[PDB]
């Protein structure tokens, strides 16, 4: 009558992994940047009429500590691949996060969603079309989000749950 | 080699004194930055700032006196200075080394090892070690956590050169 999902949020430094998670969990945003070491959250939600517990692992945007990061990927059931629409390097980084998940999980079919965050800002450097093309090439959804305005926040996490439910 | 001290406080209550030998003989620019930030002689420095990240089994990190949130700090030379050398290594508890955001980004943030942290060799500049008060550093660990958040405010209540 319930289900439970282990979701992992990954992506480059400063893209909004924590701000997205805190918006989902605590329904607020702060401008202050507090770099992540590691945080875990748990929340009960209803998605498509089905109640679930989400266990969300918010990771640091560094790829050092491969032993730890590999374990994050082995345990995680689905991944948000977050970049910021005003950080071109963070978008160019996306393929590396996807490749790491495939290699660690030894699979070409892992539940993932591409998330283009900071959509509220007027400093865009990554075109939406480029992001849609990349997600299409990967066969995964693309969601535009803003942790600041809450645009797309529920959508991103819920779509990832649908990708897990579909994958199974 | 100069010696500096920190008087550490927990929610303002004195915990104890830690003193450090600074390897001016091998790392003069980096040692001088930390020495001057500790006396406050340039008009800014460590007095009052907090150890914002304490992770038991690894290290105690502090030194952000500009933003007071773990993201800031500044050197006596500018916002950032180059990695001077990597002669000294993170060989065990008590090593004092610079925190950074990548190559050549030394400011004021630093860390005190509570373990051998050899994977940091060649990426962080080691410039001193605890002389007296390693027991104070070990006590600071009780206030840390896996993500480094502290359960009470751990501050440099006083600091200076001996
Ligand atoms: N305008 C705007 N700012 C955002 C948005 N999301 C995050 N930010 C800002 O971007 C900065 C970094 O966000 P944060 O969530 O900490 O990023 P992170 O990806 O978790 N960083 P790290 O890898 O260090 O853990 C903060 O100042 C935060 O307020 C967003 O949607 N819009
Ligand atoms: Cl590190
Ligand atoms: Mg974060």
């Amino acid at each position: 009558s319930m289900t439970e999902y282990k979701l992992v949020v990954v992506g480059a430094c400063g893209v909004g992994k924590s701000a997205l998670t805190i918006q989902l969990i605590q329904n607020h945003f702060v401008d202050e940047y507090d770099p992540t070491i590691e945080d875990s959250y748990r929340k009960q939600v209803v998605i498509d009429g089905e109640t679930s517990l989400l266990d969300i692992l918010d990771t640091a945007g560094q790829e050092e500590y491969s032993a730890m990061r590999d374990q994050y990927m082995r345990t995680g059931e689905g991944f948000l691949l977050v970049f910021a629409i005003n950080n071109t390097k963070s978008f160019e980084d996306i393929h590396h996060y996807r490749e790491q998940i495939k290699r660690v999980k030894d699979s070409e079919d892992v539940p993932m969603v591409l998330v283009g965050n900071k959509s509220d800002l007027p400093s865009r450097t990554v075109d939406t079309k480029q992001a849609q093309d990349l997600a299409r090439s990967y066969g995964i959804p693309f969601i535009e989000t803003s942790a600041k305005t809450r645009q797309g926040v529920d959508d991103a996490f819920y779509t990832l749950v649908r990708e897990i439910r579909k994958h199974k | 080699n100069p010696t500096v001290f920190f008087d550490i406080a927990v929610d303002g209550e004195p915990l104890g004194r830690v003193s450090f030998e600074l390897f001016a003989d091998k790392v003069p620019k980096t040692a001088e930055n930390f020495r001057a930030l500790s006396t406050g002689e340039k008009g800014f420095g460590y007095k009052g700032s907090c150890f914002h990240r304490i992770i038991p089994g690894f290290m105690c990190q502090g030194g952000d006196f500009t933003r007071h949130n773990g993201t800031g700090g500044k050197s006596i030379y500018g916002e950032k200075f180059e990695d001077e050398n990597f002669i000294l290594k993170h060989t065990g508890p008590g090593i004092l080394s610079m925190a950074n955001a990548g190559p050549n980004t030394n400011g004021s943030q630093f860390f005190i090892c509570t373990a051998k942290t050899e994977w940091l060799d060649g990426k962080h500049v080691v410039f001193g070690k605890v002389k007296e008060g390693m027991n104070i550093v070990e006590a600071m660990e009780r206030f840390g956590s896996r993500n480094g958040k502290t359960s009470k405010k751990i501050t440099i209540a006083d600091c200076g050169q001996l």
